[PDB]
């Protein structure tokens, strides 16, 4: 009975993950060896942090984490979907049906449910970008993560989703909205309701020169300099030594005359920004104070990549050669007190579109600081399923669309013959999992509001069309109610590309369990 | 699962016991060891907090939300603590007969939205009106300082404390600004204001300095390494091919030396000061040209007498520019405290002050030292914010009430939730009343009868035990503490609450 | 390296073999359509 203690395994982690999804879901903190805590509310990051013993449960992990690299969304339905068709697969087990046809039943179930997917779609959504359309898909995400900060952080994503993307319409040969596109800064001090929107990089280091801001010229340069600020010598070795007090007035006026006869070229071309990527002398800040030069260092390579795709600058292997090719151009910068510091801030204006901007968060609690920090990025993913793959087409979310499923599933059991009903059948039923789940965190009571799904989806209509309301989800309540609401009036909607591969995605999760009858180990 | 829950609650009941002595000034105070073996005393919360370290994740909760308690009020740590884990002891008992943890959550919410708007209504905004400059801070004063040693000598003592926040700006205030330093021996009613900094007296050696302390406009300059000859614990060693040799091999440090000696001659400064310990080079030269100097200043004290004169530190005696000096009206040092202690007065750009306490004990001064704080405290957030309330329990006991009749209005679950919530709110009066003694049981079933009768302003007074209204008792808190509190403390409840397993890597 | 306040001796190698590949080109296949040169250059 090895197959029966696995699933009691993952059962253990079962109710770890079901009081995760929904608005009663937290964060777990997670002191790790080295002394630090990451704390964060997404469940696939959770599992990097947390060391899983048996392979048993690898196979949910592995299968988890397929969700957040492609789609980046509904790793909560990927894993408690997967845990709970372990669970009506026991019954099946122990009444004697073999797993192979338990295993086929489902591959004939999931045909069934693709094929239904396309007939679901309430709305298209047009690809128009707005910033009022941009709400319904970017509210559910946010949703069940962090409460009361849906209303507020729903206009902070949405703009900075439109100021990277350019302006076209019926065309997806050419990919735009990367992943990288979209950088989450936090800062103490603030709230959410002074936070704005940045159209590019935000920098909270200090400019670590008399410099605090350039002019307000159209199309600043900005050059990037790999090379460190120093005299030229020989790249092998060429450390500059004093043998005697002779050579040391050589040696100093020499330095001083090189590096102001490098600025004094760059500053003729017309390059107000220098970023230099590795130190920078004392004698090299005292020339750039009087030219107007803004000091810069980024000494993070991953910070440069993104950089060059803005204004188009390239990063020099040598110093003292401002080639005007490779330079790149901004509208305007501008250096700024936010969040009670002042700090030199990246943004444009007109011309130099970037493909690249930053949210800036403020608030007086570190705990939700991190909180809003992991939230935006699995809203990031949600803007790259807008694509050609079903980008357009849209399920009702909040628990309608498992149970909707319920009806569609147990019509087609009894027109297939044989022994794949015993299958189908558990298929439906696994999916009550879900409205349980919401309601039972919630403490809405199980004889009440569940018995008011199935009567919202299952009506007596004298006549063939369908009509009513089929939108009835499941509701949280939160101040009172009678029986459910209609979800159309939140318009709280599910993608059907994050649906659809979340649903192959689990299939083949608990195929693998219900498949192996033996595990072999070793000691390591 | 479940038992989890309720092994969070009671481990933030053993770091809540240990803070409710804490609350209120004559309230008990805990002694913390640290693995430095230093032994620190204090009666407020937050530096108590910040010295746990407690393992527990949920306890790190209650040290973030003391920050900013710190930060942005720097009043009531220790309330606002033993608020936040007051609803979780209440709510105890609700989550074991089925109740789910996030109706009752969700029901804590609900009162903050009727609170916000109820201290809008209990703040007052008043400045001019039946008061003036000086006696609002005189009769301000006086309350802190009731019930303490020093209510005999407060006499003296307000007049010292409305003299330290006008020599200070009205618009930005710092409790920092003013140092207090022990000196023991002496009365304690013979201390005085000064505006400048003092020194510890560190040199116990005798045998040189004979100079007179009355100097009339000396000159402020800063030196921010050390120039010595004469040196106490190196020392230097000879050994060469000469025998007449010997002598000048330690000599290498005079020419420029000798020449810095007359540079500060030429300057005039009068005043030198250095952050390391100077020798006796430097005291030889200053005796005729009465310039005063002291050695081993600690690093505190020269940043507040930059921002003194306004001057600046430079590394040699070489470069020094002349806008670097600075000079103050007069330099007097006297023999109060049973030792001369330098001082500056008479400074209009000095942006800090210090005041000096004596007593027969260091450790009576230290109770005077944090009583003071109290006091300036008040000060602070009079002054920024306008909205002020009665504190000390008025404004607590009448959240509580209204919280009573609107839960009846309010139908479903939410009902026994407020109500508990306003039932919860009865820990601040009471710990007070045990921490000074006062029996918690009469007076705050006293208290509730006239507190129904329409009168919102009636508090608990502190001296002698009875019902009273604060107003006359001159007990007054900042409208922010009320806010931020509130919070801070349903944002805290429903973290820990909420937590369904605690998960710790080892390695 | 090379700093100049010297670029001949690097590209002296490859602008020899750069020179006859591009002639290449335009003697053969140039007027040829949809048809493409594709380099190796391991």
């Amino acid at each position: 009975g090895q197959i029966i203690k696995s699933i009691a395994a993952i059962r253990e982690l079962h109710q770890m993950c079901l009081t995760s999804m929904g608005p009663c879901g937290r964060n777990k903190i997670i002191v790790n060896h080295l002394g630090k805590i990451i704390i964060t509310n997404d469940a696939a990051t959770m599992l990097r942090e947390l060391d899983i013993v048996h392979p048993a449960v690898k196979v949910l992990v592995m299968a988890t984490e397929q969700q957040k690299i492609d789609m980046g969304d509904g790793t909560n339905l990927v894993m408690i979907l997967a845990g709970e068709l372990l669970n009506v697969s026991e019954k099946l087990i122990s009444m004697g049906l073999s797993a192979v046809e338990i295993i086929q039943g489902y591959n004939m179930a999931r045909k069934f449910t693709l094929k239904e997917l396309d007939e679901m779609v309430v709305g298209e959504i047009t690809d128009k970008n707005d910033k009022n359309e941009l709400l319904k898909m970017i509210k559910p995400v946010i949703s069940s993560k962090k409460y009361g900060s849906e209303d507020i952080l729903s206009e902070l994503v949405s703009e900075a989703v439109s100021h990277v993307l350019p302006v076209a319409q019926q065309a997806g040969e050419i990919p735009y909205f990367n992943v990288d596109s979209i950088r989450v800064v936090k800062i103490m001090g603030g709230s959410l309701s002074n936070s704005t929107v940045i159209k590019g990089m935000v920098f909270n280091r200090e400019p670590e020169g008399h410099v605090k801001s350039l002019s307000e010229d159209k199309k600043h340069k900005v050059a990037v300099f790999t090379c460190p600020l120093d005299i030229a010598n020989t790249e092998t070795k060429g450390t500059v030594l004093l043998h005697n007090a002779q050579e040391m007035l050589d040696f100093s006026k020499g330095e001083e005359k090189q590096i102001d006869a490098m600025m004094k070229e760059i500053a003729d071309m017309g390059v107000e920004c220098i970023v230099a990527g590795a130190g920078v002398g004392e004698l090299a800040l005292h020339y750039l104070n009087r030219y107007g030069i803004l000091v810069l260092k980024v000494p993070s390579k991953f910070e440069l990549r993104r950089l060059c795709r803005v204004c188009g600058a390239t990063p020099l292997p040598r110093l003292g050669a401002p080639t005007p090719e490779e330079l790149g151009l901004v509208e305007t910068v501008k250096t700024m007190e936010i969040g009670g510091d002042r700090v030199t801030v990246f943004k444009q204006e007109q011309g130099e579109i970037s493909r690249t901007s930053t949210i800036i968060l403020r608030g007086a609690t570190q705990n939700n600081l991190d909180d809003i920090e992991r939230a935006i990025d699995d809203g990031v993913a949600a803007v790259k399923g807008l694509m050609k793959p079903s980008g357009g087409k849209l399920l009702p979310g909040a628990g309608a669309t498992e149970i909707e499923l319920i009806s569609r599933i147990t019509k087609y059991g009894e027109r297939t013959p044989g022994l794949l009903q015993l299958a189908i059948k558990q298929f439906a039923v696994a999916f009550e999992v879900v409205p349980r789940t919401l309601a039972e965190t919630a403490g809405l009571d199980v004889n009440e509001v569940l018995p008011n799904l199935y009567a919202a989806h299952n009506v007596t209509e004298p006549g063939a069309v369908k009509t009513d309301h089929l939108y009835k989800g499941v509701d949280i309540d939160g101040e009172s109610d009678e029986g459910v609401k209609d979800i159309r009036e939140e318009n709280i909607y599910d993608m059907l590309a994050t649906k659809k591969f979340a649903i192959n995605v689990a299939t083949e999760a608990a195929t693998t369990v219900l498949s192996i009858d033996q595990i072999i180990m070793a000691k390591k | 699962g479940k038992g989890q829950i309720i092994s969070n609650i009671n481990a933030c009941v053993a770091v809540q016991e240990a803070l409710k002595p804490t609350l209120g000034p004559l309230g008990s105070d805990i002694l913390i060891v640290t693995s430095n073996q230093k032994t620190t005393i204090s009666n407020d919360g937050a530096t108590i907090l910040k010295l746990l370290d407690v393992v527990h994740p949920a306890a790190k909760t209650l040290v973030d939300i003391s920050r900013a308690q710190d930060a942005e009020v720097g009043d009531g740590t220790t309330s606002v603590t033993i608020l936040a884990g007051e609803l979780m002891k209440e709510a105890k008992p609700f989550l074991e007969e089925g109740i789910s943890s996030h109706l009752i959550m969700k029901g804590y919410r609900k009162a903050v939205s009727l609170a916000v708007e109820k201290i809008n209504e209990l703040a007052v905004d008043i400045t001019s009106e039946k008061s003036s400059g000086r006696e609002l801070l005189e009769r301000c004063a006086r309350t802190a300082m009731s019930s303490k040693l020093i209510h005999n000598n407060a006499d003296f003592f307000v007049k010292m404390c409305v003299d330290a926040v006008l020599s200070l700006d009205r618009n930005d205030l710092d409790d920092k600004l003013i140092g207090i330093k022990k000196i023991p021996g002496g009365a304690m009613e013979e201390s005085l204001f000064i505006n400048g900094v003092a020194f510890k007296k560190t040199f116990s050696y005798a045998g040189f300095e004979q100079q007179p302390k009355k100097f009339n406009n000396p000159k402020i300059l800063s030196l921010n390494v050390e120039l010595e000859l004469k040196a106490e614990k190196d020392n230097a060693e000879v050994r060469v091919e000469h025998v007449e040799d010997y002598q000048a091999i330690v000599d290498a440090e005079w020419q420029l030396i000798f020449e810095k000696l007359r540079q500060v001659e030429e300057t005039g400064a009068n005043i030198v000061l250095s952050k390391l310990p100077i020798g006796d080079l430097a005291t030889q030269f200053f005796a005729d040209r009465n310039i005063f100097c002291a050695g081993r200043v600690s690093a505190d004290d020269m940043n507040r007498v930059i921002q003194a004169v306004g001057g600046s530190i430079q590394s040699t005696t070489s470069d020094i520019k002349p806008e670097h000096l600075g000079t103050c009206a007069l330099f007097e040092e006297m023999q109060i405290g049973s030792e001369r202690y330098n001082l500056f007065q008479g400074c209009p750009q000095a942006k800090t002050c210090t005041l000096l306490l004596r007593g027969g004990a260091e450790q009576v001064i230290a109770e005077v030292e944090r009583s003071l704080h109290d006091a300036i405290m008040i000060v602070k957030r009079a002054l920024q914010n306008k909205l002020i309330v009665a504190g000390g329990g008025a404004t607590e006991m009448e959240v509580s009430k209204c919280l009573r009749d609107y839960s009846k209005t309010i139908a479903g679950k939410q009902q026994m939730i407020i109500n508990a919530f306003a039932k919860a709110l009865e820990v601040i009066p009471r710990q007070l009343c045990e921490n000074a003694g006062f029996d918690a049981i009469e007076i705050l079933n006293k208290l509730r009868l006239a507190h129904s009768k329409g009168e919102k302003w009636y508090g608990v007074v502190f001296e002698t035990e009875n019902i009273g209204d604060n107003f006359a008792k001159f007990v007054w808190e900042p409208a922010l503490v009320k806010i931020n509190a509130l919070n801070s403390a349903t944002e805290a409840t429903n973290l820990i609450l909420s937590v369904d397993e605690t998960i710790t890597n080892k390695g | 390296g090379f700093f100049y306040s010297l670029a001949a001796s690097e590209r002296k190698f490859v602008d020899a073999k750069l020179k006859k590949i591009i002639d290449l080109k335009n003697e053969v296949c140039g007027m040829d359509p949809d048809k493409g040169f594709v380099i190796i250059n391991q």
